[PDB]
């Protein structure tokens, strides 16, 4: 029946980036009516495709991966950008057939004093490489000393919390992001439009 | 809204001494950490130290150890830096910048990243000759 995209992109609570959620949304019909027509959202961006013509196409899966940043930070759910999110988090292909949607969230992920339980990590040997997701807490040895337990400037922790505080500006509030990614495979194409 | 203000600084001859100080506006954060920065001239940006909020837990870049230390007067929302026995090589512009605690499962940790605070500020001057 009906794709279920509202699961999506009306959960009640989301994931941080560099733990980064993927739905599938697999033999069903959708409307992106709902996305497209909207007016609340910030972002919509999209590469290899119309949005405005979604509903006359078929895909043989689209992935909807969800997670939260900062909206300085959105510029980077882009192909073929850097910083810490692409570079550490979250990378999508300079191949990217998709498109990419976020809204502010000041009101859902934000808390007086600081929400510290969103996170994004720090720093990694190398480079996400597209699609790529890691949840590791390896302790990340940046002085090329031997890292043993946790130390200093030296051995340091990857993650960092965001501190969501409401009083926060716009580029450091809160943004919840869906990725949604249109795939065409030699195989049978089961999610549609509408029509 | 968070404003930081260093301030100290000058020429100081080798062995010598001086003490920096940040000036904190706006934190309105409840677990959080404050570095020292400072970026000599042709070189990146290392950082010096870090102290933590909820005891004022320290940390020291190597080098740095031994001579500068850092504590907090809670009350002017103020950090320092007591550099202490001053090299030619503690030439730099010295910083200050704030950031998030991070906690991860209850386990708390503060990081001072040169690459990742959120809040940073104008910069100090330290020069060490004769
Ligand atoms: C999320 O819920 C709202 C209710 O305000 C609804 O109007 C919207 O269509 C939903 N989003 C979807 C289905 O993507």
């Amino acid at each position: 029946n009906l794709c279920p995209f509202g699961e999506v992109f009306n959960a009640t609570r989301f994931a941080s980036v560099y733990a980064w959620n993927r739905k599938r949304i697999s033999n069903c019909v959708a409307d992106y009516s709902v996305l497209y027509n909207s007016a609340s959202f910030s972002t919509f961006k999209c590469y290899g495709v119309s949005p405005t013509k979604l509903n006359d196409l078929c895909f043989t899966n689209v992935y909807a991966d969800s997670f939260v940043i900062r909206g300085d930070e959105v510029r980077q759910i882009a192909p073929g950008q850097t910083g810490k999110i692409a570079d550490y988090n979250y990378k999508l292909p300079d191949d990217f057939t998709g498109c990419v949607i976020a809204w502010n969230s000041n009101n859902l992920d934000s808390k007086v004093g600081g929400n510290y339980n969103y996170l994004y990590r720090l720093f990694r040997k190398s480079n996400l490489k597209p699609f790529e997701r890691d949840i590791s807490t390896e302790i990340y040895q940046a002085g090329s000393t031997p890292c043993n337990g946790v130390e200093g400037f030296n051995c340091y922790f990857p993650l960092q919390s965001y501190g969501f505080q409401p009083t926060n500006g716009v580029g450091y509030q809160p943004y919840r992001v869906v990725v949604l990614s249109f795939e065409l495979l030699h195989a049978p194409a089961t999610v549609c439009g509408p029509k | 809204d968070v404003q930081l203000q260093e301030s100290g600084g000058g020429l100081v001859q080798p062995g010598g001494s001086l003490r920096l100080s940040c000036a904190a506006s706006g934190l309105t954060l409840d677990y959080y950490a404050i570095g020292w920065f400072r970026q000599a001239p042709g070189k990146e940006r290392e950082g010096v130290s870090c102290i933590s909020s909820s005891d004022g837990s320290t940390y020291y870049a190597d080098s740095v150890k031994g001579r500068f230390t850092t504590s907090r007067d809670n009350a002017k929302n103020t950090v320092y830096l007591q550099m202490n026995s001053l090299k030619p090589e503690d030439t730099a512009v010295y910083y200050c910048a704030a950031v998030p605690s991070t906690y991860y499962s209850g386990t708390y940790y503060y990081t001072c990243h040169p690459g990742g605070m959120d809040y940073w500020g104008k910069g100090t001057q330290v020069t060490v000759s004769s």
